[PDB]
């Protein structure tokens, strides 16, 4: 049958002008019990593509083991594979949407949501969606789960449609990610203060920060309240 | 006594040796020259690539060819046969470390081709 154990959280993203940013949080709850911390949900792949996997944590383990064939399939018999048909993110996508299909009809399902972001060698971004149902899509900001009604509202106030997709830079980008994990972490009872955020650039690489904290809560206001309502 | 011992490879010649066996290292001095130094280090292959005429391409065709990510096979002969087996040892390699969840060692990977060599000097 498979129907889910351990879950993640959320893997949330959005589109700017020179490459993509996604980020996610590092954690597997067994339910009730928030029972991994430190278990990282993004996984760099070739060397441009962030792919980062939500659901199930069993399955996603064993879908890191293909990629890493896959890097090994790529590199043989050609040494130009490497330089000029390296493992693109439209690649790295492809793979992972037949995959999904062809074990949702033996009617035992990967259990995931990914997202794949990557820029193409042409310099166009991609930023591609796929699920378990074997449903694709692109969009300007994509997000996974819960995230996918929460996060991505917020993300998509600032790029609506694809022409503000060159109007939004390196900076505020970057703010609109974090905040948006502060908008989660608030109302989403499986989350985690430790995230790994990726930023996908076409001049500088792909540069893996790890480690971030969410900071500048509000709290300051709860002092306040009291009771119910008929309680005072 | 009788005729033959040459006609199949699952005979022995009465001296105790094979055929065709025997017959095939004759086959491998066709090839070019390919060396291999191993140094304290690692190792450090080399091969010689004929270049029969300038019809050809120079620095596009290659005899040496990786298996897993840490592996060089180089390999001389009659090249598509050489191709297989190290077509042979990507596929054995890649159920290795999907089994056991490392990079496939040497020592292992020599018994591994080894044995698919000698299973057809059985038939």
């Amino acid at each position: 049958t498979q129907q889910p154990i351990v879950t993640g959280t959320s893997v949330i993203s959005m589109k700017y002008d020179n490459g993509v940013i996604i980020a996610a949080d590092n954690l597997g709850s067994y339910g009730s019990l928030l029972r991994f911390n430190g278990v990282e949900r993004l996984i760099p792949v070739g060397d441009n593509t962030v792919v980062g996997i939500s659901g199930d944590i069993s399955d996603m383990q064993h879908i890191e083991r293909l990629l890493k064939d896959l890097v090994t399939e790529n590199a043989y018999d050609n040494p130009l594979a490497d330089a000029e048909e390296a493992l693109e993110p439209s690649y790295i996508f492809e793979y992972l949407a037949t995959v999904m299909y062809q074990r949702r009809s033996k009617m035992n399902p990967l259990w995931n949501a990914i997202i794949v972001a990557g820029v193409q060698s042409n310099g166009d971004q991609f930023l591609r969606y796929v699920n378990l149902l074997g449903v694709t899509y692109s969009s300007p900001t994509l997000a996974t789960g819960f995230g996918a009604h929460m996060a991505n509202p917020l993300l998509r106030k600032v790029v609506d449609r694809e022409s503000d997709i060159p109007k939004t830079t390196v900076q505020v980008a970057e703010e609109a990610i974090v905040n948006a994990m502060r908008v989660l972490y608030y109302r989403d009872a499986r989350s985690s203060r430790n995230f790994s955020l990726a930023i996908i650039d076409k001049n500088t690489g792909l540069t893996f920060k790890k480690n971030l904290q969410v900071e500048n809560m509000k709290w300051d206001f709860a002092k306040d309240i009291k009771g119910y309502g008929t309680q005072k | 006594i009788g005729t033959g011992y040459d006609l199949s490879n699952s005979v022995f010649s009465p001296d105790g040796r094979n055929f065709q066996v025997e017959y095939a290292v004759k086959a491998v001095e066709n090839g070019t020259t390919s060396i291999g130094i191993k140094c304290n280090d690692g190792v450090v292959f080399a091969v010689e690539k004929l270049i029969t005429s300038k019809l050809l391409v120079p620095q596009k065709n290659v005899k040496i060819q990786v298996v897993d990510r840490h592996i060089g096979c180089v390999y001389s002969g009659l090249i598509p046969d050489g191709r297989h087996l190290v077509n042979r040892g990507r596929e054995e390699a890649a159920s290795f470390k999907k089994l056991y969840k490392t990079p496939i060692p040497i020592p292992a990977f020599a018994d591994r081709l080894g044995q698919y060599v000698q299973a057809h000097t059985l038939y």
